[PDB]
């Protein structure tokens, strides 16, 4: 039925649009961190400590917007 | 020998040309424009102090 059909290009533009937002988000996250690290490596522990904090919540949304993906495309109740 | 003389020190002091990092808080230009009147300031009371 078209029904799979729309949900399986519903699924993979879920996927797709997800990261264009996480991946320039840990992009630049990670560039000012490096470049705040050749300022002061004396603080690499909280420096990880925030930076995985922040990378953590990016992953947060992208893997969302991956599992929903797939709740698509797996077992899902329209289909 | 014996009197009363002054000598000079020609003394040349050595500089750490930059900081690792050197960030800066405000721009190039605007630092220049605040530094520039302290070295004036400087040279005056030295001017005045040779002097006197």
């Amino acid at each position: 039925p078209l029904i799979a059909a729309a949900s399986v290009i519903a699924a993979g533009l879920a996927v797709g649009l997800a990261s264009i937002g996480p991946g320039v988000g840990q992009g630049t996250a990670a560039g000012q961190a490096v470049e705040g690290i050749a300022r002061q490596p004396e603080a690499e522990g909280k420096i990880r400590g925030t930076l995985l904090l922040s990378l953590a919540f990016m992953e947060a949304l992208t893997i969302y917007g991956l599992v929903v993906a797939l709740a698509l495309l797996f077992a899902n109740p329209f289909v | 020998e014996g009197k009363l003389t002054v000598e000079r020190d020609m003394i040349k002091t050595e500089t750490p040309a930059f900081s690792p990092i050197l960030e800066f808080e405000q721009d190039p230009a605007q630092i220049l424009d605040a530094l520039l009147p302290l070295y004036l300031n400087s040279q005056i009371l030295r001017a005045l102090q040779e002097s006197l």
